[PDB]
């Protein structure tokens, strides 16, 4: 489980 | 070339119709995202004769997507406000698309899995997806709660404070308050989790509408279901990378509108008049 991302 | 004979026979959407009806799936597991929903007249952030674009001009973010985050949330709140009181994204303005309705009669037909979506619209639940069926990845307007503390708080207050120019806090803590939107750096729910650890490994068949594939963990649905089963991409750009290959070949991209991608596989299941019923019943 972790939590909301996106690669920037 | 024989390692290119694909999983569905013919790679179509006649094949998929098929393919589902010969082998009787009953496991089909849905992904939607923002394609989907377009035709439902949803605002893109990114499109520049829209309200929501010119909003997001005098902010200037290396991103539209910082309006989600956490941490400009609590230093800023006015943005994320100012785009909430744009998106009308409230339960019972938008009303559901042809997708919506498609995935409805999937259930109604026992061949839903799980639908996964990652859009905040509601959609899903306004076409009447079951609770046990479907999972807001990233949850919607229809609940709110302070982001401190997570007590929750009245959505009707919420609205009329957004919609007049109030940023909601909490009763509690002082805490700011936002719908149950999951923004970046926030946890998803305990149902996604559920959904990628038990759903997609279980699944005869995912079809993927409207989704970035840049939005994580959501994206590691379709990574997750098994090598051999077909994975069907419905959108307007090529997503994915080289984690689709357009190990068996299994995985089909449908360019075009989503919309007329579903009437048209509905078509081939025999389900058009259930369809066509729906989308009259409701637009
Ligand atoms: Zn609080």
């Amino acid at each position: 489980r972790h939590k909301k991302l996106m690669f920037k | 070339a024989p390692h290119q004979e694909h999983v569905l026979g013919e790679p179509t959407l006649e094949g998929l119709a098929h393919y589902i009806r010969e082998k009787n799936v009953r496991r089909i597991l849905v992904l939607v995202g923002a394609g989907a929903s377009v035709a439902a007249g949803i605002p893109d952030f990114r499109s520049p004769d829209t309200g929501i674009y010119a909003n997001l001009g005098k902010y200037n973010l290396e991103d539209p997507t910082d309006a989600f985050s956490l941490t400009l949330l609590r230093e800023k709140p006015e943005i994320f406000y100012s785009i909430a009181r744009e998106l009308n994204l409230w339960p019972g303005h938008f009303q559901p698309t042809a997708v919506h309705h498609f995935i409805r009669l999937l259930q109604d037909e026992g061949r839903l899995l799980r639908c996964c979506t990652q859009n905040i619209d509601g959609l899903e639940k306004a076409a009447g997806v079951s609770p046990e069926l479907l999972v807001e990845a990233h949850g919607s307007f229809a609940a709110a709660a302070c982001i401190e503390c997570h007590t929750p708080f009245s959505i009707e207050q919420n609205y009329l404070e957004a919609m007049s120019g109030t940023v909601s806090r909490c009763s509690t803590c002082g805490g700011i308050v936002k719908p149950n939107v999951v923004f970046f750096g926030e946890n998803l729910p305990d149902a996604f989790f559920d959904a990628l650890h038990h759903d997609a490994p279980i699944a005869e068949l995912v079809i993927i509408i409207g989704t970035s594939m840049q939005v994580h963990p959501f994206a590691l649905l379709p990574c997750v279901v098994p090598k051999s089963v077909p994975r069907v991409v419905m959108n307007r750009e090529r997503v994915g990378g080289l984690l689709f290959r357009f190990d068996v070949c299994r995985d089909v991209l449908f360019r075009g509108d989503c919309q007329e991608n579903v009437v048209t596989l509905a078509e081939y299941l025999g389900l058009s008049e259930a369809l066509a019923k729906r989308m009259r019943l409701s637009d």
